[PDB]
């Protein structure tokens, strides 16, 4: 009785401690992938920051010829605000 | 270890090589200033295949720019990743050929190819175990075709054991820039069939169609076209640079796709290619990549593959993927499109898997089909060549330089016997 | 350049999630949505309902049945073969 | 001794979902599958501290199946058993009998084969299906056919749900009932009918539940099955096996259709105000207010009856009560069966499941009888079958599946022959 | 597992489908941007039927928009839940048919329908087990009727073993928006009875009557009509998406309601439908739903059923209900009004219950009746067709395009035998 | 007692990369090399607290070998053992047998010699190779023939990977498989086939893994190898050495090609739910749903069977189970062997790997049989070899490498002779 019962108990314990490790392994792998994803996303956002500053510089140098302009160069109202700000800065200059 | 020497010829070759070394440098994570800045260990162990550590971490490409006009060199040097080449590798004549195959193969090569051979030799014994050479040039230009073809001949004369890739673009009548396209392309093909090991044929017509249909670009400049071709070349040699669950080097692909020694002209396709507005509206699965691969509207030649049969085909996959899905998809395409394949060769699909995806993507694929639909393109050229040569148009620009009429007749003969033997195996 | 720490074996590390061979407690049948994307995967663990719920009647009945558990019973009239018939046959003489 | 129970169709596995619930709640098994010997007839013990039921739920629409795969009993049931198709038969006997059956039943057979091989003292099978549908009728009959050719000599207790005369949910169920009965005749050894209108009336009057769903129906049906298998699980003063209904209840190899009943169906409050003894429930087992099939035995004559008793029951009063029944004349037997009763006594009372509205009774009776009112039911079904058939309505669906008029005509005349058989044995 | 591909044609189909996907996404808890924000686990199990996960929580609807003028496309992209459709599923011509069934079926169909077929093909092979198709269009217009009907014919000869629902609004004299309504309706119904499995007739007159009496709306714009139609479509396919005590799939409803292959025109109703002013004084039980279901002023067609007889009918209940109450209610409603039902079919009513109510209510229902009174609507349209066709009005715009006269006579003959056999079975 | 293992080709060392991982996990050896006598047959104990395996990896492409050199098992393998050339053979038997073999084989066998001199009680060699490739085939065959001339008498177990019929990764693999077999006939002693499609089907069907990769394949191949050498490693009730397969399964000097199988291949949930015993796994190890080679032995007749039982096994029930198999008629034997079995029992159960998918089982069975279904396989490969050789396709690679049509035609007729042999013996 004792031998067989303790063998069954030990086997249940080992199976449980195995299932938990498999689950934890999945958790760890998913977390690692998520870290990689966050890294790539942050990198792309950083690149977008630079492209936005460059667009701002182009708009600053375009502010001078305000009256002669094509149809769409203002992406949004905030861009209109920026162009008016640089216009007033030119007026100050 | 295994070494790939790069050789670029002509204006097309130079600008193609510029975008190529741009994307390889991004893959290995080296900055435009030449220093390593990558993250993974994997990017360190296989940069000797393409670079040489000089001193202070300067990794210079193992490439040789070659042309006859400095305009292309300056366009290369102007953009970023232009100051990473060794200026000793800028072997460069001074007169300029200008769309004359006789100039690029008899007059100017006689004083330039010696210096090119010196540079490519010194660049060859600088590394230990050569895998082969890799040439990017055109068949419409003069200094690209003629000089590059003569260089191919001299190299195959000296080093007969190393492999040889040639990415050559062919002219198309729908996108026809120069007038002597047939006169140049026919003579170049005549020499490529006997000297080169395999030629991966490209063209601009199919590229423009791809960016119209799939990419939906508004202004497809040469930058995007060179971007696609570079993505092709990185895909074809990802196996050496990165470990995978099944590796396939250059010679391995050559023996799996060339059933006959003169049957070595491939058509290429690259996947995935999707518009930016729809890039997030799609899945990324192996069946999805395979549907985009085997679409006839995705080959990089102006030859509809459904007008002929594939002799062999190859698919190099990049990314962490399940091999079972890889082979079952290959089995599906070998069974569903069963008529489009040759009968006297079962298992016409070679496959390979690399474990590192290209930068920015999760999983990509490269298709290299050796089909018999390429004879349509050679007939599409040879009919123009015969139209002129029946009538000695423009012939004196070549006659008065040393080239005789027998060269043109021989080029007609080899073109015709090639398309006839492709027609035979169809 | 100096590999003080050995490479972490990506070929085995990619199996459980990147190819999604591990099932998040799902039976070999159960044709349903697998949610093969990280945002959906992490949102699935925040589901308030968690499968069987008081919403569907077929689940709610079984839930109300197992609410208390197995209270108690007497095993007098339960038929015991262990008493009479499995007692005739024994295990190995030496012991196993 | 062991018996395996297979469930086919939407109604089958829902009844099983209540059935196995009651079983584990009787034998003290947690819903996860381990105890906190009478289980041996239903649950086989894998390893130690783990029990897996002898059953296969199978159906073609995966909705109700993966509802089971994801209910409370995910761990209790076993993964391979719960077979699921890909698309439903959709109330079409032919679609369930020829199109999809040919792909799914061979998997069911070599599954049930290794279930039998894991079993040791197999008493028989018992199948649960509703003939109104397409799955339970079509491939159910297909499975019974191939089971008969596989084993044959083993009993097959068929507890089927027949459509009610007036309360109905489908419109092609007369077609499905006729075609299924055409094969249930020569395959099923002992087939018990379980209508819905009768149980609805039981829940309406006795259980005083005015808004009952299918849950309460399946619960008390599961209660009857447990009361009927109690003799195999437990020891009593006088027990029967599953082969007993084979001999004691079927006089002719084609008259096997039994009227079932149960008593006392009593709520939790009426019992506190009422008295329980053997004589009144032996009476209450015969009145149609406690039957599971909407019919009138006053119009028919009984062939043979069976009486399972559970709980604190002595044999003297069950003997005296059946004596008073035989000497009474409100109900009459046939002239060819002088002794028309089959009694059985078991010690254990019926347990209750929490959430149900059945009281804890000291004793209970499960009656399974044979009569000719079933001949009246079959005639009423065949009449409304012929009404729709005279205009060739809905036939285009079956022949579009691949069947013809031949099996319709032969099933129609088969039930006519069964009608004549019932009338000639009744005389 | 079981799959529904959705197809919207013409202006009516696009606007209705727009409100349809809004109701569906709100039931499945997906926000208009395209990410999951629901709570219940029941909502995740059955989104494979209507959506595909692309990458990162983005669920794209399995729908195809098909038209000829971008005005409807912009009305789709402007409103909420508009940015979710895949831009490749916007297959789309440019010219415009404009109430010409010949333009919808012979000229523009020959170049648009191969394209939409390829999109539908890709969307169909993307899934595993097709249950059926769901097509919403109109019968008065040209770009919806003729194009959609040809699409139906092509699909029915392509996948013959799959179900197909079509929701079509039909013309009425009181709601006469275009002038060639009969010339379009008669040809469309002629093709639908031979291709479509079953149709559910709609019209604007009944919807306006519903908004007048039951809803008591002040300004019933098209948004509210499409809202009612959307609620019906969600109600019928609720069974595939949610479990219940008695599941009834699309094919199960078809076989329970269609006694003969040509008698597949149903009239539809929806309950509960009460004004917000009276929602406070009302009760919500099965009898209160039924005595609003079987009312003639709740049908969404201009066909008074008490002027005919019911062949079969079906009820789809949603919410935690007691089936005894459901069934005894169906028995009572069949016994009381016994004359209005056909006699040679017992148990004329199919019933089914699902255990998930729509959002905002505790219990709802959907009525689908196959009555014979629909012949009044067909007679009403065929008499207008006769009045025009005896005199050759408006005919030459159809004749001069490729269509001939015997097509019109054929449509007349088939309509006439159709109304003849409805009257016969009555 | 010692046995050394060599690994050839791209597939070989990936199999070894999973197999040695299993050995260290079985003997409790940490990957750095030290335990925190049964191990002696695989690890030799250098220094103090350090065991270094009796293995050799060798390949021509250095990319996968130095992937091992940088992997987790840096310190475990002696730096010299891992042989690696300069450049790949590239799916070319002639290139990997005549040009590059001539410089690599001498370094290999002049290593293996000093491995054998380190050893004392060498049972034999066991080789891991895939014949489809160029490296696995060319210098594989070259190594085998130079080992046979060096030792001769010692057994050489060859675990080869043949290409699937319909699943294929290469193109010239028929040429390579035929040219490799032409020497595998008369050089190796005991050769076990294992395919990839059969394993894919196994992992999809039983293991319910819908997207498997090569790693899962290599994991259960290691299970098979470990299960057939565990008799040497651990003491069982009835042990079996490597010389036994040499006699008990090879009745003819040129008929040595053994099908392999394994049971129970089972997932994590199904295993706990079901009741594993000896009878059902003895059955399951005989159905083609669990063989390592895609072929149906119902078409063939078993020449001999060998059954390794691991774990929870008493000899009685295995004896009874093989009896039921012999008295069944679903499979038949040749008329030549009345006693067509060889059993073998070991006590230690099979171990599990974290990240592995197979649940722990009390007992497992690895069957190694011999039949004529392999005779069907070779004819299948011979058919599509003659297809490509009729058109002289791909031949210029081999001749320009240095070979001729002579060995092409003679390997062709060699497989023809083997075909006549199998057809003659099967009668
Ligand atoms: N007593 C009872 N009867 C049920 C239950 N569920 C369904 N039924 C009956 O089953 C009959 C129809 O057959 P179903 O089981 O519902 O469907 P099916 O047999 O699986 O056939 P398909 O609909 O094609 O799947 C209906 O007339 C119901 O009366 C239930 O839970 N309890
Ligand atoms: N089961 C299994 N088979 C493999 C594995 N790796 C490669 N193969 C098989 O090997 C065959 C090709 O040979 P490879 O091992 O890839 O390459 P090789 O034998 O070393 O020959 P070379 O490519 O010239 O180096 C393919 O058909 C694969 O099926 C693996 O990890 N597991
Ligand atoms: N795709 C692509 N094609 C190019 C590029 N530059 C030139 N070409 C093609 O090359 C052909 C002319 O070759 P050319 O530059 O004159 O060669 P070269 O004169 O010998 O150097 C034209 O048909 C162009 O289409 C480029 O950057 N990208
Ligand atoms: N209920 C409703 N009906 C509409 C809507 N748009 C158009 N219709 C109906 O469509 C009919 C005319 O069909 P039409 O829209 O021209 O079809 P098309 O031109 O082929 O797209 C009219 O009778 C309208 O009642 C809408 O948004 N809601
Ligand atoms: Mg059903
Ligand atoms: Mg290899």
């Amino acid at each position: 009785a004792q031998k067989r019962r303790m063998r069954m108990a030990e086997h249940a314990r080992e199976v449980q401690r195995l299932i938990d490790e498999k689950r934890q392994a999945f958790e760890a792998a998913k977390a690692r992938e998520e870290a990689e994803d966050a890294a790539k996303r942050s990198e792309d956002d950083r690149v977008r920051g630079l492209v936005e500053e460059e667009r701002k510089k182009l708009l600053r140098e375009a502010a001078e010829l305000k009256d002669f302009l094509p149809r769409g160069v203002l992406r949004d109202q905030a861009d209109v605000d920026f162009i008016s700000n640089v216009l007033e800065e030119m007026a100050l200059n | 270890m295994r070494e790939i020497v790069h050789i670029q010829g002509g204006q097309c070759g130079n600008q193609i090589g510029a975008k190529f070394w741009e994307v390889v440098s991004d893959e290995h994570g080296i900055d435009p200033t030449g220093t390593y800045h990558g993250d993974s260990d994997l990017q360190l162990e296989r940069i000797n295949v393409y670079f040489n550590e000089a001193t202070g971490g300067r990794y210079v490409p193992r490439a040789i720019l070659m042309d006859l006009e400095p305009g292309t060199m300056d366009s290369v040097r102007s953009g970023p990743y232009g100051q990473i080449f060794r200026p000793d590798n800028f072997v460069f004549g001074q007169t300029g050929a200008g769309n004359n195959w006789a100039k690029g193969h008899y007059t100017e090569g006689a004083e330039l190819i010696d210096s090119v051979l010196d540079v490519v030799r010194k660049e060859a014994e600088s590394c230990d175990c050569l895998q082969g050479f890799q040439v990017c040039h055109s068949l419409g230009g003069g200094t690209g075709s003629g000089m590059g073809t003569l260089l191919i001949s001299k190299i195959r004369e000296e080093y007969p054991d190393r492999m040889m890739l040639t990415f050559s673009v062919v002219p198309s009548p729908k996108v026809s820039d120069t007038v002597v396209e047939p006169y140049n392309a026919t003579l170049s093909v005549h020499q490529l069939v006997e000297n080169a090991d395999e030629c991966m044929v490209l063209d601009n017509e199919a590229l423009y169609d791809i960016c119209f249909r799939t990419l939906k670009l508004t202004t497809p400049t040469f930058g995007d076209l060179n971007h696609l071709i570079s993505a092709v070349m990185s895909g074809i040699t990802c196996c050496l640079r990165f470990p995978g669950q099944l590796n396939a080097d250059l010679r391995k692909l050559a023996v799996n796709l060339i059933p006959f020694p003169r049957l070595h002209f491939f058509m290429v396709g690259f996947t995935p290619l999707t518009s930016r507005g729809s890039q997030q509206y799609r899945a990324l699965t192996v069946p999805e990549l395979t549907q985009q691969m085997w679409d006839a509207k995705n080959m990089m030649c102006a030859a509809d593959p459904r007008h002929g049969r594939y002799l062999t085909a190859s698919a190099l996959f990049r990314g962490r993927m399940s091999t079972k899905e890889v082979d079952e998809q290959m089995l599906n395409v070998q069974n569903k499109n069963s008529s489009y394949f040759v009968e006297w060769i079962p298992n016409n699909v070679k496959s390979s898997v690399c474990d590192i995806p290209p930068k920015g993507l999760k999983m990509s694929a490269t298709f290299i089909g050796n089909s018999t639909a390429i004879q349509e393109m050679f007939k599409r050229v040879s009919e123009q060549f015969t139209a002129m040569f029946r009538r000695k148009a423009f012939l004196h620009w070549y006659t008065g330089e040393g080239m005789d009429e027998m060269e043109f007749t021989e080029a007609e003969s080899n073109m015709n016997d090639l398309v006839s033997e492709y027609q035979q195996y169809q | 350049g100096e590999a003080a720490e050995p490479r972490p074996d990506h070929k085995s590390q990619a199996l459980t999630y990147t190819l999604d061979q591990y099932p998040r407690g799902r039976l070999p049948g159960y044709t349903g949505f697998k949610a093969q994307a990280p945002a959906n995967i992490d949102a699935g663990l925040k589901h308030s309902m968690k499968l069987p719920c008081h919403s569907t009647t077929s689940g709610d009945a079984t839930l109300r049945g197992t609410q208390f558990g197995v209270p108690h019973q007497d095993h007098t009239h339960y038929i015991n073969s262990r008493a009479g018939l499995n007692s005739f046959f024994s295990n190995s003489v030496v012991g196993t | 001794r062991e018996v395996i129970s297979i469930h086919i169709g939407q109604a089958g596995i829902q009844v099983g979902n209540a059935c196995w619930e009651l079983y584990c709640l009787e034998h003290g098994i947690q819903p996860d599958g381990q105890m906190p010997d009478a289980f041996n007839t239903f649950f086989s013990e894998t390893g130690a501290g783990k029990h897996v039921p002898r059953c296969i739920f199978l159906d073609l629409e995966p909705t109700v199946v993966d509802e089971v795969r994801t209910g409370t009993y995910r761990q209790l049931f076993h993964p391979e058993q719960l077979i699921s198709g890909k698309e439903d038969a959709a109330n079409n006997f032919a679609r369930g009998h020829y199109t999809i059956g040919k792909e799914i039943v061979d998997l069911a057979l070599d599954r049930i084969r290794k279930l039998a091989d894991n079993c040791t003292g197999l008493q028989g099978f018992l199948v649960f299906n509703a003939v109104g549908g397409g799955t339970g009728s079509g491939l159910g009959s297909l499975l019974l056919e191939r089971l008969s050719v596989d084993y044959g000599k083993k009993s097959k207790l068929g507890f089927t749900v027949y459509p009610s005369p007036q309360v109905s949910t489908a419109v092609v169920e007369p077609y499905n009932s006729v075609l299924s009965t055409h094969s249930l005749l020569e395959h099923t050894d002992v087939a018990v009918m379980l209508d819905n209108e009768a149980i609805y009336d039981i829940c309406r009057r006795s259980l005083d539940i005015e808004r009952p769903t299918y849950t309460n129906l399946n619960r008390l049906i599961a209660q009857v099955i447990s009361s009927l298998t109690a003799s195999l699980r437990f020891d009593g003063a006088l027990n029967v096996d599953i082969t007993e209904f084979q001999t004691n209840l079927v006089p002719y190899p084609r008259i096997h259709f039994m009227l079932s009943s149960y008593a006392p169906i009593i709520s939790a409050e009426k019992a506190y105000h009422e008295q329980l003894s053997v004589a009144e429930i032996t009476n209450a087992a015969f009145e149609p207010a406690s039957m599971m099939v909407k019919c009138d035995p006053r119009h028919g004559k009984y062939m043979a009856c069976c009486l399972m008793y559970r709980g604190d029951v002595v044999p003297k009063d069950v003997n005296a009560s059946v004596a008073t029944i035989k000497t009474k004349r409100t109900i009459q037997f046939v002239d060819w069966c002088p002794t028309g009763f089959k009694c059985g006594i078991n010690y254990q009372p019926p347990t209750v499941v929490p959430g149900g509205d059945l009281a804890k009774v000291q004793r209970a009776v499960c009656m399974i009888s044979n009569s000719t009112a079933i001949g009246e039911i079959f005639s009423r079904l065949d009449h409304k079958f012929d009404l729709m058939y005279a205009k060739r309505a809905f036939v285009h669906w079956y022949v579009g599946e691949g069947m013809e008029e031949g099996e319709f005509s032969e099933a129609r005349e088969d039930l006519a022959a069964l009608e004549k058989d019932f009338e000639e044995v009744g005389a």
